[PDB]
DNA sequence: GCTTTTTTGTTTTTAGTC
DNA sequence: GACTAAAGGCAAAAAAGC
């Protein structure tokens, strides 16, 4: 019925227009009868009748005068619903001021007047006077006054002395002054000002008043003079026993204020003296204050047994408030709850239902079905007919069940697949029979977990359930890239047993006509399930445009593989099922099908997989017994050796040769080595147990042991569980973190000592407690992701931008973790893709790289293709379809309208359960050596040594692909060069883990420009055997001596301060503190020779939590945000100053630099724009503000991806990036033109204002803003829509702020639309609104 | 009967205005309804619309154009 | 446990709770997120407006089901208008500016 | 050593003293400002505040829990419960990770296995079988004194702190015939850690292999083979078992079944030895032995067995006479069997014949198959008793 | 000992001293079976013997009258059953030990 | 189990000082 | 001129009354 909400203050005339009458007396009911007073508060003439289509006197009896007024009772004879909506008003003889603007911490009245609130309160409750040009020359309009001053001025001037009182005086002062000259004068004041403390207050005031003048609300309207009255339905008064009533709190205060009004009216009916006028006006003032907001100032309840009453504020906010507890979390009917079980005979779109639950849920539909057929007559007849559960009821229910999907959802709906749809199938029992495969999506085992069933009612709901909700459509997980219908625990082992091959069995070595024959050979018990037959098969290929060409051959395989191949669809190659089909393969299997044949073949193929796997797992038989878990015989012997060496280490401590720590490390290391040896021995024994002869000699092959079948097939378990079952359980650690020195030497099959079990107890208690307490903190995190990314709705198709830099595969020091193939898959390119062949373009720009363009990248060895990102989009409160990328839930590209922020929040929150709470460079591959940030010089040995600390090295493949990356620290020698073809296993750089500092030019070292003894100390130690030179700091050395920043004077044979020739600066290098120099005096030093030697990750869930919050770390790594040559500052009482000397521009910059921590910055460092100064963690704030917006994107996504990969969880990078586009939602104005000077506000609003301004005001500078970030916790508080802000935090403040500022809400979010009850404009609701505006209000 | 919308996705791919026009079709097939264009096998109107997507002459863009026809 | 339509609480027009007294299954808000993450808007509208906290729509919907219809009321529920009246009561001018 | 157990006596004393001082200040004031010689103590003293305070403490508190009657094991492990909650402990929100952990001094005093799961884990751990309280309130455990190399049969009780500066051997360590260890380097534990010590160094030996686990976890057979988490799961679901109409003996047990059955008061035990004279489905008459019954009173024993009665978990209690006519009984002998027991031995469920094999997915992940034969013979059917109460009040009408 | 903690009772200036002498436990009014049947606490009455001694006013500590109130009723004390549990109204409730 | 009261962790403003 | 430390206020939580 609308598409936007505007909120503003109200005018007295329009307030009266809202009203329908004037209330005179508070008598809500008369005695001896039950007729509300015709002229009282509960007035029919003002609100309406209490009877449907009848007047108070009842002369018009619901047949002749519907809707027209009555002569006796002046109320229109109509229904009672008008009484629910009709409202009146109360006229105030003495105008009063609204109290919220007085009681708000940012007092709007105080801000607009530039006086505090203490005096305003005094003059409002009649304790001090207000001057209104009492004297033309003595004082001004904005001064307070007292009684004695008023009398003194009255005798002084008298004729010109005027000074009113109270709220009427306040509103007279407010109206009598303008705001224009104020706005220009404040703009000029901020234009020429120096202070900063009052600068923010002045900017806030000028913004508030310039919004006020634009809002269209007159300030005097804030001082209300007519108060509307709530309709009587909101204040019910039910008649209790004996003429009593519910005692509604609203009616009590209404009676109080109306009594005050009547008493004031009577007081002014005879021109009472001002002595008692003030008292009555004040009493009415606290009366209206209590009604408008009770208990805020005086707590004047006076209407209860010493408990507060709910006047207005209690019913705005609070948990008892209805907003976020009655439209966010609530009861619902048409639902049931029950336990689950496994129905392994159903299809993907079918779920069972008990008969009792089915009839209970669908009884309203039964009556409609029954009455249509005419079997029943009335609703009671139908109810009593179905009550007996007769024959026709079952068949009609089975008829209505056929097409009516029901929604199933577990209680913890963590992610998008929590709620699914199904077609019911009526069965006997009292449990929800569920498909097995879909239970992987719910993460719901069958140990008693309960699920709830809902039911849609309207055609819209059922049709959308069929289109979207049903499981057959939601095949692919929205998280990263993979289906949720991967075959589950039991079926995988069945398929694994389907496809094996022994060396000799009944019926092997012969040939079969086709897969049909193999079924008959096995079923009749003439050949084994797995053999070495040669069968002829015919398949199809999709080489042509939709035409399946057939080919046949004789492919050697096993019997079981043909049985499996029977059920695969048409167009798949046979190479997929030759190998021993494990678990990861089958999933990949489905993936392949999803990318060749579509959806229906894939789902029917998965169903066939489940059926065949279950059938041939049941028919196979796979039991576990003691004889199946074989203990390696060597294991016992092993411990002896370990024991022996352990004793040896003890002797080392017995003679004092070793200390406690190193002995402990040695014993734990040797025990770990023994554990590794025994684990390898047990794996070797298990893997090749089977030795079956084939025509004479014995042959070895893969073992058929049940435990190894479970481990290898991936159905359940892993190497760790199998190692624990037979081998060592492994040495456990004490809960504080210390590892015990005596590992458990016995497995579960063998006996366990009481101490070993007791030691192993608290190892599992810690994990159990962590899992138990993790269900709260992790899930709560999802909330803090949903509110910030609540809307993020895709609105239009394409914006046309082409930004974004360097979307490349990430290398993490060692080998690459994920290639470019999966990183860019699903995204759409922006720049043209250039094949590495000198402008031989392969992939055109603006194309979706799904598989085919990805298939064109591996052969060209492309490693740097940039695609359009979410952050690099310039729309209005949305994202372009051609910028977000391909939707992950469905094969095609993203649709129009569907929400992305909630998808991302749920996808990032789901892996929380699997998320825990608490010197040289070595090459490994073959390729060419390449160095980034090339800054190196030839050393004394002829090799290369770098002088730039930020140098990095990467190994490059012969095709140009980067395969390795290594950070090269300062003072590292190079063992190779750029472009040299070097294979693996050869170090190329070496550095000390002290950091050496090295010169750049050859010659002597004339040790001058330093004070001997003071700066350099002759530390003639016995170890070094020479009088070393140690440059102590200011605190270590004498304060007077350390006052020149000593620098060694490297000289040539001439003995002079030789310079870098004509270019930069002499050989004087400022030695920092503790510059350990082994040279004594005047020793020849070649170029690139050392000068001195400086003696220099929390849990995953906290890491994610404080990364999204953008919390500053313990030590933010300071960075040089300016170019030029860096210098050294002065010394103060604390952290030493450090001045920078840029070669151009505003060079005089310095900062507060700590000295105790390491500072790898020197005088001879030609720093650049955006290079780090210190070392350690870096907050996102500086990264965003200095090195571009894209820099912060590449940082946090890499950090969270590293965390998740460490936790063994992979998610797509679209979800992490989009919230970033929402995280960077603010900016700060640098150059004026749009804001005042520094109004930190929405960056999109400023950008859209500037873009349209430049079209019309060509030449204006506008606003050269800086896009600054904000933590999600802070970002949720700065929502553009005021409804979302008012949802949970400080409802009174935000409502007043929106009212005074005239805020207009366009309803762009989702939570805000849920709050008001309108359809959410994210899913099908978005298409409704777009079609609603097209036809109507076009 | 019909359970999937792969045919709708592969050529008329959109999940929102498609269900909107299907609802508009089904609402006036239920009340004030007339005979459908395809045979019925104990189905309601909550599934007959999707099958009409398969025949081709009824599609998401067709209904929007067909709105002018009505 | 299963419930179609029974009694309602006196203070708020919500179905009862627990297995006893013919209670109704609780509908939180994490599944509100999970359901708005889909394209689902009509189901959300139904199950937050007419199924749970309505009185005029609730009785009408029951009567609109038995007579062979499944048609809702395509308009703003009165649970929103009352809120509007609330904001209109204090001092505030709130209105559906665009229609 | 820094944690002390308060039993019912200490809280009873504290509440009694609180009510005492509360009434005593008032009566002292009244006596001071009232009569002097012509007054009786009875009228000036008061009893209602003390009675109200003690009854409120007994019947309403976060530590006076509700007894569970669904199983004898449930009630024994509930009476053997130690809780860190209540008025004087710590809350769930402010409970740290370190107070939810197993300290190395719990060996023999508090069970490290039996512990409720969820929000409150490590706070409601029960105490072991041999653990007994000290006179000061500390927890004390038995040990066997070893003088030089021989174990003395006499027991010796040790507190927590006193254990710190000692060396204690292990029960599984073998003794040849009189305590001589098979190996002169025997395993041991001295200060929160395990190591290997010489034969002459040890002086104390643990009494048995059972004082580590509680009663709730000492009836799981082959406990030394399964995981600790699964041990806890088994202990909990063994606690929560429901009795059948006809309990059957466990084929594999532990030997503590008789102790748990007879120490608990559910079953009827012969108080004095003798011979049986008349059996009935509701009462038992025992002809007490002549030489045992004291002179003066020459009667015979009567045991009035209880029948179907409502329990806190709505399960049924009914004693069954497991004796016949004319057979001798001894002192402390079992005469009747209550719910979930038979012949004085605990019996919680039934011994089924099971096979481990996947079967058409009907046992897909954790689900189970049941043959229709067992539901024919009603081997698992239970009986439940429900209470319906209707009150007749008086309104105004 | 609980009585002995507040054993002396002494007036302001009236020279009145109230002291404990002895107590005895009364028999339970109803046995456990009818307590479960009827819904009453299986408790015991508390009887105490209190001695009030008075001295001459404004005179040294010389006794005048010894009022010995025997079997003073001080409410009901719930009793533990022989199985080691308490019953409050109709349902047995056991108080577990507390670790502090 | 529903609802109000008092208590403690998180947030915000202002006087004093390097 | 900016950093440090103090209280008021705001919101979430345990407890008690109905
Ligand atoms: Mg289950
Ligand atoms: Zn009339
Ligand atoms: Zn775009």
């Amino acid at each position: 019925e609308f598409d936007a909400i505007k909120i503003a203050l109200a005018s007295p005339d329009m307030i009266r227009s809202w009203s329908f009458g004037e209330v005179k007396k508070p008598e809500t009911i008369n005695y001896r009868t039950f007729k509300p007073e015709r002229d009282g508060l509960f007035c029919a003439r003002i609100f309406g009748p209490v009877k449907d289509y009848e007047c108070l006197c009842g002369k018009y009896k619901r047949l002749k005068h519907r809707g027209v007024i009555c002569e006796k009772c002046g109320v229109e004879v109509t229904q009672t619903k008008v009484r629910r909506e009709r409202m009146g008003h109360i006229e105030l003889a003495s105008p009063t001021a609204h109290i919220w603007f007085l009681k708000s911490l940012p007092s709007r009245i105080g801000l607009l007047l530039d006086m505090p609130l203490r005096d305003i309160e005094r003059v409002l409750y009649f304790e001090s006077y207000v001057v209104i040009e009492g004297g033309m020359t003595n004082l001004e309009r904005q001064q307070i006054l007292t009684e004695e001053q008023y009398l003194d001025a009255l005798e002084e001037f008298g004729d010109e002395f005027d000074a009113k009182m109270g709220a009427e005086a306040i509103q007279a002062l407010l109206k009598s002054m303008d705001l224009e000259q104020e706005c220009e004068q404040l703009r000029e004041e901020l234009n020429e000002t120096n202070s900063e403390t009052k600068r923010k207050k002045l900017t806030k005031r000028i913004k508030l008043l310039e919004a006020f003048v634009q809002s269209g609300n007159k300030p005097e309207w804030m001082i209300l003079t007519v108060l509307p009255v709530l309709p009587p339905d909101l204040r019910p008064l039910v008649p209790l026993d004996g003429g009593r009533f519910a005692t509604s709190d609203l009616n009590d205060l209404y009676r109080r204020v109306i009594n005050r009004n009547n008493r004031l009216k009577r007081l002014l009916d005879l021109a009472a003296p001002d002595i008692i006028v003030r008292n009555e006006k004040r009493m009415l003032q606290e009366a209206v204050d209590a009604l408008l907001d009770n208990g805020r100032r005086g707590r004047a309840i006076t209407g209860s047994n010493k408990r507060p009453l709910k006047s207005l504020a209690d019913m705005i906010k609070g948990k008892q408030g209805r907003f976020r507890q009655n439209l966010l979390g609530k009861r619902v009917d048409y639902s049931g709850r029950s336990v689950i079980t496994v129905g392994p005979y159903l299809r993907l779109h079918q779920c069972g239902l008990p008969k009792k639950m089915a009839l209970e849920l669908f009884k309203p539909f039964i009556y409609g079905k029954l009455e249509l057929r005419g079997l029943a007559t009335t609703i009671k007849a139908a109810k009593k007919m179905v009550e007996r559960e007769e024959a026709v009821v079952w068949d009609i229910l089975d008829e209505v069940i056929r097409e009516h999907p029901v929604l199933l959802n577990r209680a913890p709906t963590l992610h998008r697949l929590g709620i699914q749809a199904f077609e019911p199938v009526l069965i006997e029992g009292k449990a929800i029979q569920l498909h097995p495969l879909v239970c992987a999506a719910y993460n719901a085992d069958f140990d008693g977990d309960q699920m709830a069933v809902h039911v849609p009612l309207t055609l819209e709901a059922q049709l959308e359930a069929r289109a979207l909700m049903m499981s057959t459509n939601n095949i692919l997980s929205p998280a990263n890239g993979e289906p949720i219908i991967v075959p589950s625990q039991d079926v995988v082992l069945g398929l694994y047993y389907m496809t094996r091959d022994c060396v000799n069995a009944k019926g092997e070595g012969m040939v079969l006509t086709g897969p049909k024959e193999a079924e008959r050979l096995y079923r009749s018990g003439l050949a084994s399930l797995h053999a070495r037959v040669k069968v002829r098969i015919t398949e199809y290929e999709k080489d042509a445009n939709g035409e399946l060409v057939a080919k046949t051959s004789l492919k050697d395989t096993t019997v079981g593989r043909a049985i499996l191949w029977m059920i695969v669809p048409k167009g798949l190659p046979y190479s997929i099922v030759n190998q021993a089909l494990g678990k990861k393969a089958i999933s990949k299997m489905l993936n392949t099908c999803y990318r060749i044949l579509g959806l229906k073949p894939t789902v029917i193929f998965a169903d066939q997989i489940m059926y065949t796997g279950f059938a041939y797992a049941a028919r196979s038989g796979a039991s576990v017994g003691i004889d199946d878990m074989v203990i390696p015989e060597k294991k016992h012997e092993i411990i002896s050796e370990a024991e022996a060496e352990v004793a040896e280490i003890q002797e080392q401590f017995q003679s004092g040769l070793v200390t406690a720590g190193e002995r402990y490390n040695k014993v734990i290391d040797i025990w770990a080595a023994a554990n590794d040896r025994v684990s390898k021995a047990m794996m070797d024994n298990l893997q090749t147990e089977t030795v079956i002869n084939r025509d004479g000699q014995e042959e070895k092959q893969v073992s058929f042991n049940s435990i190894y079948m479970m481990a290898d097939s991936g159905a359940r378990g892993s190497a760790a569980q199998i190692r624990q079952l037979a081998g060592m359980r492994g040495l456990m650690a004490k809960p504080d973190g210390s590892i015990i020195e005596t590992p458990i030497t016995a497995n579960f099959r063998e006996g366990l000592n009481v101490l070993q079990y007791f030691i192993s107890t608290h190892g599992a208690r810690k994990g159990l407690a962590d899992t138990a307490l993790k269900t709260a903190n992790s899930g709560y995190l999802t909330r803090r992701l949903v509110d910030v990314a609540q809307d993020l709705v895709v609105t239009e198709d394409d914006c046309g931008t082409h930004e974004g830099i360097m979307m490349t595969p990430v290398i993490e020091g060692g080998d690459v973790k994920e290639p470019l193939r999966d990183r860019v898959l699903g995204r759409v390119t922006a720049e043209d893709v250039l094949k590495p062949g000198t402008a031989d373009i392969l992939v055109p720009r603006n194309t979706l790289l799904h598989e085919q363009w990805c298939d064109l990248l591996e052969e060209n060895s492309v490693d740097a293709v940039k695609v359009r990102s979410v952050v690099s989009c310039d729309t209005d409160f949305g994202v372009c379809a051609h910028c977000y990328g391909r939707d992950l839930a469905r094969g095609h590209i993203i649709n129009k309208g569907e929400a992305i922020g909630v998808i991302a929040a749920q996808s990032i929150g789901e892996p929380g359960t699997q998320l825990t709470m608490r010197s040289s460079i070595q090459v490994k591959n073959k390729g060419s050596i390449k160095l980034s940030n090339v800054k190196s010089v030839v050393n004394s040995s002829g090799k290369l040594v770098i002088t730039s600390r930020n140098t990095e090295l990467k190994l490059i493949d012969e095709f140009g692909r980067t395969k390795e990356s290594y950070k090269v620290p300062y003072g590292a020698v190079l063992a190779k060069g750029d472009g040299e073809q070097v294979a693996g296993g050869e170090t190329v750089a070496n550095w000390d883990p002290t950091m050496p500092v090295i010169t750049e030019v050859s010659g002597f070292v004339r040790f001058t420009d330093m004070i001997d003894g003071q700066t350099i100390t002759r530390q003639t130690d016995e170890l070094t055997g020479l009088s070393s030179l140690v440059v102590l700091d200011s605190a270590e050395r004498t304060a007077g001596g350390k006052d020149l920043r000593p620098a060694l004077k490297i000289v040539d044979a001439q003995g002079n301060d030789v310079l870098i020739p004509g270019t930069d600066m002499p050989a004087q290098y400022f030695l920092p503190g503790k510059a350990i120099v082994q040279l004594e005096d005047g020793v020849q030093i070649s170029s690139g020779d050392t000068l001195a030697r400086i003696p220099q990750i929390t849990g995953g869930l906290p890491r994610v939590a404080d990364l999204f919050e953008a919390r500053r770390p313990k030590e933010p790594a300071i960075l040089a945000e300016i170019s030029g040559i860096v210098s050294f500052g002065k010394e103060t009482k604390g952290k030493r100053r450090l001045v920078i000397t840029p070669v151009d521009g505003s060079d005089p910059y310095e900062e507060m630099i700590p000295k105790w921590r390491q500072l790898n910055v020197f005088e001879g460092e030609r720093v650049e724009r955006g290079d780090v100064i210190s070392d350690g963690p870096e907050a996102p704030h500086d990264i965003l503000r200095l090195r571009g917006v894209h820099a912060v994107t590449r940082y946090i996504v890499n950090e969270v991806q590293d965390v998740y990969r460490l936790q063994g969880v992979k998610i797509n990078d679209k979800h992490i990036e989009v919230i970033v586009r929402q995280m960077l939602r603010k900016a700060t104005i640098v150059n004026a033109g749009s804001s005042d000077f520094l109004e930190g506000e929405q960056v999109e609003y400023s950008r859209v204002k500037i873009a349209n301004r430049e079209l019309e005001a060509n030449g204006k500078v506008g606003a050269t803003y800086s896009r600054d970030l904000l933590g999600i916790t802070k970002a949720s508080l700065a929502t553009e829509s005021f409804i979302s802000a008012a949802s949970f935090q400080e409802t009174t403040r935000v409502l007043t702020e929106a009212a005074v500022a005239g805020k207009r809400d366009e309803l762009r979010g989702l939570k805000e639309n849920v709050i008001v009850g309108r359809l959410i404009p994210a899913g099908t609701g978005y298409a409704y609104h777009q079609d609603r505006m097209r036809r109507r209000a076009a | 009967a019909r359970v999937t919308v792969q045919d709708a996705v592969e050529k008329i791919g959109n999940r929102f205005d498609l269900v909107l026009v299907a609802a508009r079709r089904a609402r006036q097939m239920q009340v004030g309804g007339k005979d459908p264009l395809v045979p019925e096998e104990n189905d309601k109107t909550t599934v007959i619309a999707l099958r009409e997507i398969e025949e081709g002459l009824i599609n998401n863009q067709i209904l929007d154009v067909r709105e002018r026809q009505e | 446990h299963a419930r179609s339509t029974g009694s309602y609480s006196l203070v708020t027009q919500q179905p009862l709770g627990g297995k006893a007294q013919f209670g109704g299954q609780r509908f939180g808000e994490m599944e509100v997120w999970a359901l708005e993450a889909y394209g689902a808007a009509y189901t959300l509208q139904e199950m937050l407006t007419v199924k749970s906290d309505d009185v005029n729509g609730r009785t009408k919907m029951y009567k609109n089901i038995v007579d062979g219809n499944h048609q809702m009321e395509p308009g703003m529920p009165e649970s929103f208008n009352v809120l509007l009246k609330e904001i209109r009561s204090l001092g505030i001018n709130i209105e559906l500016e665009d229609e | 050593g820094n944690r002390r157990i308060r039993s019912v006596g200490e809280m009873a004393e504290n509440q009694f003293r609180v009510g005492l001082v509360r009434v005593e200040r008032a009566v002292k004031e009244r006596l001071s400002l009232g009569d002097l010689d012509t007054l009786m103590p009875q009228d000036m003293i008061n009893a209602k505040p003390i009675s109200a305070a003690v009854k409120e403490f007994f019947g309403s508190s976060q530590l006076s829990q509700f007894m569970d009657q669904n199983n004898p094991l449930s009630e024994i492990t509930h009476k053997r419960r130690i809780s860190a909650l209540g008025p004087g402990g710590l809350t769930r929100e402010r409970a740290g990770f370190e107070v939810r952990d197993v300290h190395p001094t719990h060996y023999g005093r508090v069970c490290p296995i039996e512990t409720p799961e969820g929000p409150n884990i490590g706070l409601i751990n029960s105490l072991s079988v041999y653990a007994q309280t000290n006179e000061y309130g500390f927890l004390e455990t038995p040990y066997r004194k070893v003088t030089d190399g021989v174990v003395t049969d006499e027991i010796h009780y040790l507190s927590a702190i006193e254990e710190g500066n000692y060396v204690i051997a292990q029960a599984n360590s073998n003794l040849d015939e009189e305590g001589h260890f098979v190996e002169d380097l025997v395993t041991c534990r001295s200060k929160g850690e395990s190591s290997l010590f010489s034969r002459d160094q040890v002086d104390y030996m643990d009494v048995s292999t059972q004082q580590v686990v509680s009663v709730g976890a000492s009836l799981i057979p082959f406990l030394e083979h399964d995981d600790a988490n699964r041990a806890l799961m088994g202990a909990n679901m063994q606690r929560q078992a429901v009795p059948t109409l006809r309990a059957d003996k466990p084929l594999v047990g532990t030997g503590m079944e008789r102790a748990v059955a007879v120490d608990s008061g559910v079953t009827a035990v012969a108080k004095r030895g003798g011979v049986v004279q008349y059996v009935d489905a509701s009462r038992i008459v025992i002809k007490v032995n002549e030489d045992e019954m004291y002179p003066g009173e020459a009667g015979i024993d009567i045991y009035n067995l209880t029948k179907y009665t409502r329990s806190n978990q709505n399960t049924c209690i009914n004693q069954m006479p497991c004796v016949s006519l004319g057979e001798p009984v001894e002192r402390g002998d079992v005469l009747a069997d209550g719910p979930s027991t038979d012949l004085g031995e605990l019996a919680l469920g039934q011994n089924m014949r099971v096979a481990f094999m996947p079967w058409n997915g009907y046992n897909f992940e954790d689900s189970i198959l049941v043959s229709e034969r067992v539901v024919q013979e009603d081997r698992f059917t239970t009986i439940h008793i429900q209470e319906l109460a209707c009150v007749s009040r008086d309104t105004k009408l | 000992a609980a009585f002995r903690s507040v054993f002396p009772i002494q007036s302001y200036s009236g020279n009145s001293e109230l002291q404990y002498v002895s107590y005895r436990l009364g028999e339970p009014v109803f046995d456990v079976q009818e307590c479960q049947i009827r819904g009453v606490t299986y408790s015991a009455p508390l009887r105490v013997k209190l001695r009030l001694v008075i001295y001459e006013r404004e005179a040294p500590e010389g006794t005048v009258k010894d009022i010995k109130e025997q079997e003073v009723y001080m409410g009901e004390i719930p009793l533990m059953t022989d199985n080691g549990t308490f019953v409050i109204n109709g349902t047995e409730r056991v108080i577990v030990s507390q670790l502090h």
